[PDB]
């Protein structure tokens, strides 16, 4: 179905168009992720959440490193902190431009979609540059990230931004002010604030309803408390209310780039621990200890101090958690992902209650869901 | 090359009606740029 | 042999759109006992699989022996299709059966067609056959509701397999 | 230097040349088989013996960075040559 | 640190209300989502013609891989075997034996590229530069068992290909 | 006081979903795991450790790799004691054979005794 | 221990453990232990039998207010007799903290499901009876969420294997995609990759 | 003040906030009086309700009285005071000051195995 | 930046901007694809003195998580935090 | 000894669960004969329940019979809605699966497992 993202299997009871239950089957992209991550390490187990959200990669890579560099007893140098909190600024404009056009296309509004997959090309490239690939990068790891940028980077981000600011003007001029967009959001999906936070909601499903809480400003991490932006925050619970806090995060993102931009620090981006992080290449062909602490990381990996941790990051789509288990060994003994889609998808039995087939799918449009993460 | 055109559009390549024996008149493909032009083609450097 | 794909209950299910499929003297004088396909690829399965199969001459054949009249009866009751019979002489047969062969595309039927129809299937009980290569034949009451649910309407597609009576063996 | 096989096949460079009665052979009528001419054995063994007036020898295999770890070769026998573990090029003490 | 989104109350005085009745009656706003969408229709579309026109890239592209050679002939590989202990899908498959001048190569190396999730921990886990990611992409095969590259393809796909890999790992190669 | 009496023994055959024949004709082993005798750490040597026995693996016709039918062949359990790896083996419905632990006896070492008098403990060198 | 050494922090450690032994004597009838990790992390591990008269107090108390129920997760430790250990995280907005419950159960004894208390949870145990087969009692809707229809076993148990017993294949003679055992073209590769050295002596179990 | 809205969704305004706030906590301290002394939740509910009780009766404002009790808005407030009514009524029904069910067994809360 | 004067004029005049500042389409402005090799900096544990590695070890200063209650005063009562400050209304765009 | 009950205190109510459960699945195969248009007969269907409820009739505790009940009552639930495909229905049939060997001579002849 072209309205389902990708696979997902609502049964619907209908009195003849208006929903009467909802049932949402889900596991046709049940991969079993969180069993090969225990059968395999940490750094062989670090791309496998670049596919959770397909759309937040390095988002879920943020949230993988802090988990393991909590439970190991180590922070990654500024340069790398710096350069993580940019990219992920460009991938919370990624998932919002994602959010946003993919939702106006069930909606009916095609064009944006075309008009905004340009920037997506452009923040892919700037993937793929600093990366090497143009969605999974792998980029971000324990102790930093693996590899530092190439030169005149800054200077197309720059020019980015710069053009970018235009492009959601123009967005917001089409959809926002639009009588037959408001006509499908004014009045559909409202949610309360007691039933959102029952109901396990996160990130904008709670700025939607009034409730100010962001993870970026409350329980904050490694360089966001030294940046300024503002929060949107709802007043109805609506789909409108909702779509206009993801273009104004989208606007703070825009702010928080351009600050990173103009105060990025000089230093390394890995850690110099050796046991942690792997050394230089240069070092590997002359030092004998760097040799062989690139063997021993290549092939067994480090060795994580036994317990258990939960490390919650704001992705663009809510709370997204890691829970770690780790039993001493190289190996993780568990590692559960907490993602946001499976609490909203939860939530959308009592979301499309008295609704009609184009609310339901308003409604499932609203809630940026992919299913990589549903079923983990 | 022709610089005026916008970024993407800045390298192109005409292909060939003979290679390795076969008539590529029309079907032209993708991977019958060498490697010493597919570094200059795919903008990975700027000197041919 | 018959199958999902075959070309043997599917012809008998076909005729129907022509008129009221002819029979030489009503077919009640030609026997068949046909044969599932899959009895005839496991037989030839384990006769790969034989040391002792090289040389011989089986003859796979089905469990029970049928008139044609029957056959088709049966046929077009598991299909839910109205069956009403007429005579139709031989030598005419022929002259129809030609017509559908001149098409340049794969005809719908032959005078060859129409001879190996009309031909009763022989009792060969020397030579060796499907039990010997230790594979049970599967009657034709098992899978003609499996092979001929295509042909049906809408109107009795839901009905179940022994909503059906079972033609007369001989 | 590729030898053929009886069957018409070609040798590859570890020796592997599947047998005549063979079946998986069927794998290639029709087809080819896709071996590598240029055999690393009898291209390391064109390399001259570099001669050094050392007792050791430091060796990376060129190009700095983009070699192999350095390592240290003892010439001390004079009736065999000290050869690099990594790229095989060998060396002589000259006396 | 927060702002109140769609919260602004409208007016009330009748210019306003005048203005609010015509934009209804009249439909300015569609009006100008009918003008964006012609200002879209004049611009310079930013559709490059392929296969004639590639697409922008990078050095440190990943795609097909390739096995490398030392400038004298010889391959780098030494059947170290950490590529194959690194490759998170188990992709590489790896065995060896001391062959004829009792040097340490390899004599079998299997890459699975259906398995493969080119993510390139086998060329930065190297320590001979000796297996690398090439830049090719345009390979797709319509079998199966084409994209099971064995160490004759690999090697092939390092003498094609050397010309550009040595380039790419000359540009790179300080920032490792 | 919402509580039953139980007597039976414990049985989870029929929940775990496992097939009988990965049941009635598997041999589960459950052993100390003797020390990597290249190395000297005895880390690999504190915990109790379940294994199967190895069923056939074949070569591939096309490749040559090891093809496997085995559902169970790469499954290794960790214990801390003896009796809770035999309580999960009985639980589950296997057959099993205990080794006992090999503690290494200890020895009675003295650097003097290199450089004795009238014995035969003299080094050679050193 | 300045730029590469995590920072510590000790404020929170002390208002955790504070808040832990408030717990502890405001429920001494569930509350088993009550721990602080390094890192600043409370784990309150109760009985089972007190699972919904502790959540609710969490959820309910004007000094706790743990309004969002963050993960539930559940841990399977074949090497004790109550193998399974489900895990609730509780995040408190007005308060801004996190909190972790722990419980313990083994395969047959059901737990009282907590769906009176947080209604995610409405999905989330579901998912363990999915992957774990912790019954949990009092459940509305309670079924398979992310395994196939006909599948049988619970696939994350560690000694249920990687592969699982059955494969999935289209065949032509019945027109239908089937079930097989499994028999894969190469085998799963199991490395032993465990250091036979002492690693951290912080942790160094006494001897039997 | 007169607050059109309380700024979430499905929360109402309150007229009356002062009145409703001392309904509702000398109804908390009523019911907290049947629960034994010895008990400690007795004792810290009643202190944390007396010392909320004594700011709601000291402030006759609205906005000092929501920045001085620490909780938000007062409707969240009165919420909170509700939920923490019913939390004591079932922790009447309850009793969860007797001492502990059961002893857990020995290897049950040890990590690493 | 390649049409005619009067198709940038419909087109100003229809979008209502001025697009002629800000192109979606990349020029001669972007970063040369070819740059001069870098030369990265090194960290700070990379010194030939006093560099111990026991006085700088991650892994090695974790513990065991400190038990408080175990089953083998007048206090007042406490919250896991104090209550989260108020937060302020932006001064950018208050939307007030 | 003393554990806790999933629903039967002793055997007698979980066999009585077993004897309503066994009533359901066999008022409800010739629905699921009819709508998913199974080329099967009905007394096949039964029978086959028939092999599947005295594949277990072994089993004399309580809380695992407990859980049996549950998970056949859960996959009565998924194929009286249509949420089982005809695959998933006739999963049970294997169709496709040849017989193994049984006696010790052909096991010796096709393999080394015992
Ligand atoms: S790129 Fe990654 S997945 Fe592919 S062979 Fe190399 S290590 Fe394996
Ligand atoms: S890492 Fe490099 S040298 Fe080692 S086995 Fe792999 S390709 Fe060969
Ligand atoms: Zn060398």
């Amino acid at each position: 179905h072209p309205a389902a993202h990708g696979v997902l299997r609502l049964v619907m009871e209908l009195s003849g168009e208006m929903v009467r239950k909802c049932d949402p089957h889900i596991g046709l992209l049940h991969r079993g992720t969180e069993k090969l991550i225990e059968y395999k390490t940490y750094l062989q187990a670090l791309p496998y959440f670049d596919r959770l959200d397909y759309v937040s990669m390095m988002c879920n890579e943020q949230a993988y490193s802090l988990a393991v560099e909590k439970l190991l007893n180590i922070q990654p140098p500024p340069r790398a902190q710096w350069i993580r909190v940019l990219f992920g600024e460009i991938t919370r404009l990624l998932n919002h431009i994602m959010a946003v056009t993919t939702h106006a296309l069930d909606i009916g509004a095609m064009t944006p979609f075309f008009w905004m997959f340009e920037e997506r090309e452009k923040m892919f490239e700037f993937y793929e540059r600093v990366s090497g690939a143009r969605m999974h990068a792998a980029y971000v790891r324990p102790g930093g990230v693996h590899q530092d940028l190439p030169l005149g980077l800054m200077d197309d981000i720059y020019e980015f931004s710069k053009n970018f600011s235009l492009r959601i003007d123009e967005l917001e001029e089409m959809l926002t002010n639009n009588r037959i967009w408001r006509n499908r959001t004014v009045d559909i999906g409202v949610v309360t604030a007691e039933d959102a936070l029952n109901y396990g909601f996160s990130g904008v499903m709670l700025r939607g309803s009034g409730i100010q809480w962001d993870l970026r400003k409350t329980q904050p991490y490694d360089v966001y408390d030294q940046v300024e932006f503002d929060v949107p925050i709802g007043s109805r619970g609506d789909c409108y209310d909702r779509y206009l806090c993801r273009v104004e995060e989208m606007r703070q993102s825009i702010r928080i780039i351009s600050q990173c931009l103009n105060k990025m620090p000089p230093g390394e981006i890995k850690v110099d621990d050796a046991k942690v992080s792997p050394p230089k290449r240069a070092e590997m062909k002359t030092s004998m200890e760097s040799l062989i602490h690139h063997f021993k990381l290549y092939t067994e990996g480090y060795q994580v101090p036994p317990g258990a941790t939960y490390t919650a990051i704001e992705a663009p789509k809510g709370e997204f958690g890691v829970y770690l288990v780790s039993d001493g060994s190289s190996r993780p003994y568990r590692c559960k992902i907490k993602a946001p889609g499976f609490a909203h998808l939860a939530g959308l039995d009592k979301m499309s209650k008295g609704h009609m087939l184009a609310d339901v799918v308003a409604i499932i449009g609203t809630q940026d869901i992919v299913f990589g993460e549903v079923d983990r | 090359e022709d610089n005026k055109q916008f970024f993407g559009r800045h390298r192109w390549v005409i292909y060939t009606t003979e290679m390795n024996g076969k008539n590529t008149f029309w079907d032209v493909d993708g991977s019958m740029v060498p490697p010493e032009w597919h570094r200059w083609l795919h903008c990975m450097t700027d000197d041919p | 042999i018959f199958g999902r794909e075959d070309r043997f209950l599917n012809y008998f299910a076909n005729i129907r759109w022509f008129g009221g499929v002819p029979l030489i003297s009503l077919g009640k004088k030609t026997v068949k006992q046909p044969v599932y396909i899959v009895d005839v690829t496991k037989g030839i399965i384990n006769a790969i699989k034989d040391p002792d199969a090289r040389g011989k001459t089986f003859a796979f054949v089905g469990p029970n022996r049928y008139l044609l009249f029957d056959l088709v009866q049966y046929v077009f009751a598991v299909a839910h299709r109205p069956f009403l019979p007429y005579p139709m002489p031989h030598f005419a047969y022929r002259w129809i059966g030609r017509l559908f062969e001149i098409s340049p595309f794969e005809p719908w039927t032959t005078r060859d067609k129409v001879e190996r129809i009309h031909t009763t299937d022989r009792t060969l009980p020397h030579l060796p056959g499907l039990e010997d290569l230790g594979v049970q034949a599967t009657p034709l009451e098992l899978k003609a509701i499996e092979v001929l649910r295509r042909h049906r309407t809408y109107r009795w597609l839901s009905s179940e397999i022994e909503d059906v009576q079972p033609a007369k063996t001989v | 230097g590729v030898r053929t096989s009886p069957t018409g096949e070609k040798v590859t460079h570890t020796g592997q040349v599947y047998d005549d009665e063979d079946y998986r052979r069927v794998r290639f009528v029709g087809r080819q088989k896709e071996v590598n001419e240029n055999f690393a054995i009898d291209l390391i063994a064109e390399q001259p013996v570099s001669q050094v007036g050392s007792r050791v020898i430091s060796c990376d295999g060129g190009g700095g960075a983009l070699g192999h770890p350095r390592v240290y070769i003892n010439l001390d026998k004079e009736t065999k040559t000290g050869t690099c573990g990594y790229c095989g090029l060998q060396f002589r003490q000259q006396h | 640190t927060y702002k109140y989104v769609n919260l602004r109350e409208p007016s009330m005085d009748m210019k306003s209300v005048t203005d609010r009745a015509a934009q209804t009656l009249l439909w300015t706003e569609l009006i100008r989502g009918l003008g964006m969408t012609l200002s879209y229709l004049f611009r310079e579309p930013a559709t490059i013609n392929y296969p004639f026109e590639k697409g922008p890239l990078s050095p440190r592209f990943r795609g097909e891989h390739a096995l490398r050679r030392y400038p004298s002939g010889e391959e780098r590989c030494i059947a170290c075997k950490l590529c194959e202990a690194v490759c998170p899908a188990q992709a590489i498959t790896i065995e060896a034996e001391p062959r004829a001048d009792g040097s340490r190569r390899t004599t079998r190396y299997d890459i699975d590229m259906t398995k493969c999730i080119y993510c390139g921990f086998c060329q930065e886990a190297c320590p001979v530069d000796a297996i690398v990611e090439g830049p090719n992409f345009e390979f797709s095969t319509e079998t199966h068992e084409e994209l099971l590259y064995n160490k004759e393809k690999l090697l092939n796909n390092g003498d094609k290909w050397e010309a550009e890999i040595a380039a790419n790992i000359q540009a790179d190669y300080l920032y490792r | 006081t919402q509580l039953i009496t139980v007597d039976e023994k414990l049985d989870i055959t029929t929940l775990t979903g496992v097939p009988e024949e990965h049941i009635k004709t598997r041999k589960a082993r459950i052993f100390v795991p003797a020390r990597n005798n290249m190395q000297s750490g005895v880390n690999n040597t504190k915990k109790w450790k379940m294994e199967f026995d190895t069923r056939e693996r074949w070569e591939n016709p096309l490749m040559g790799w090891a093809s496997t039918a085995d559902p169970l062949s790469n499954l290794v359990l960790t214990f801390s004691t003896k009796e809770d790896a035999i309580a999960f083996a009985e639980k589950n419905g296997w057959s099993y054979d205990v080794e006992e632990r090999k503690v290494p006896k200890p020895k009675s070492k003295s650097y003097g005794a290199n450089f004795s008098w009238n014995k035969r403990t003299r080094v050679s060198t050193k | 221990t300045r730029p590469t050494v995590r920072p510590r922090n000790d404020v929170a450690h002390k208002q955790l453990s504070a808040f832990g032994e408030y717990v502890a004597e405001i429920l001494p009838k569930y509350v088993q232990q009550v721990q602080v990790s390094c890192f600043s992390e409370l784990e309150i591990c109760i009985h089972p039998d007190g699972v919904i008269p502790v959540l609710t107090f969490l959820r309910d108390h004007s000094n706790a207010q743990f309004k969002s129920l963050a993960d539930l997760t559940a841990v399977d430790i074949p090497t004790r007799q109550n193998r399974f250990e489900i895990v609730y995280n509780l995040l408190s907005l007005r308060f801004n903290s996190r909190i972790r419950v722990k419980t313990y159960t083994d395969e047959l004894t059901p737990v009282e499901s907590s769906v009176s208390v947080y209604k995610a949870a409405n999905w989330y145990e579901r998912e363990i009876w999915d992957m774990f087969g912790v019954f949990f009692a009092n459940h509305p809707d309670l079924r398979r969420i992310l395994t196939d229809y006909g599948f049988e076993g619970h696939p994350f148990r560690k000694d249920f294997p990687l592969s699982g017993y059955v494969e999935l294949r289209y065949d032509d003679e019945v027109k239908r995609v089937v079930a097989e055992p499994v028999e894969l073209a190469q085998e799963f590769r199991k490395f032993d990759l465990n250091s036979p050295w002492e690693a951290f002596p912080a942790y160094r179990q006494p001897p039997e | 003040l007169l607050k059109k809205t309380t700024g979430l969704v499905g929360l109402a305004v309150c007229e009356t906030p002062h009145e409703r706030l001392k309904i509702l906590y000398t109804k908390i301290l009523d019911v907290l009086g049947h629960i034994p002394k010895n008990a400690a939740y007795r004792k810290y509910t009643e202190q944390i309700t007396n010392e909320k009780l004594s700011i709601v009766k000291a402030e006759p404002d609205v906005k000092k009285l929501e920045e001085q009790l620490q909780g938000g808005q007062i409707e969240e407030v009165i919420l909170q005071a509700e939920n923490e009514l019913s939390l004591a009524r079932k922790m009447i029904q309850w009793k969860p000051w007797e001492p502990l069910v059961e002893e857990p067994p020995a290897s049950q809360w040890k990590w690493p195995i | 930046a390649s049409a005619t004067r009067l198709i940038q004029g419909l087109r100003n005049w229809a979008s209502g901007r001025d697009l002629q500042a800000k192109l979606q389409l990349r020029y001669q402005e972007i970063s040369k694809r070819t740059q001069p090799p870098p030369k990265l900096p090194v960290g700070p544990s990379h010194r030939l003195s006093n560099n111990y590695y026991c006085a700088r070890d991650g892994r090695r200063e974790a513990m065991p998580p400190s038990i408080v209650m175990s089953s083998q005063s007048e206090k007042k009562a406490v919250s896991p935090a104090p209550p989260i400050k108020r937060w302020e209304l932006s001064q950018d765009e208050p939307y007030l | 000894t003393s554990v806790k009950p999933i629903f039967s205190r002793d055997m007698n109510e979980a066999k009585r669960r077993v004897r309503e459960l066994y009533r359901a699945w066999y008022r409800e195969v010739p629905n699921t004969v009819h709508l998913f248009q199974l080329d099967i007969s009905v007394k096949q269907g039964r029978d086959k329940v028939r092999e599947m409820f005295k594949k277990n009739a072994h089993v004399t505790d309580p809380r695992v019979v407990d859980l049996l009940v549950i998970k056949g009552k859960m996959e009565l639930e998924e194929t009286i809605n249509v949420w089982k495909q005809r695959t998933h229905v006739m999963r049970f049939f294997h169709e496709t699966e040849a017989p193994r060997p049984k006696d010790f001579l052909s096991k010796f002849y096709v393999g080394h497992d015992p």
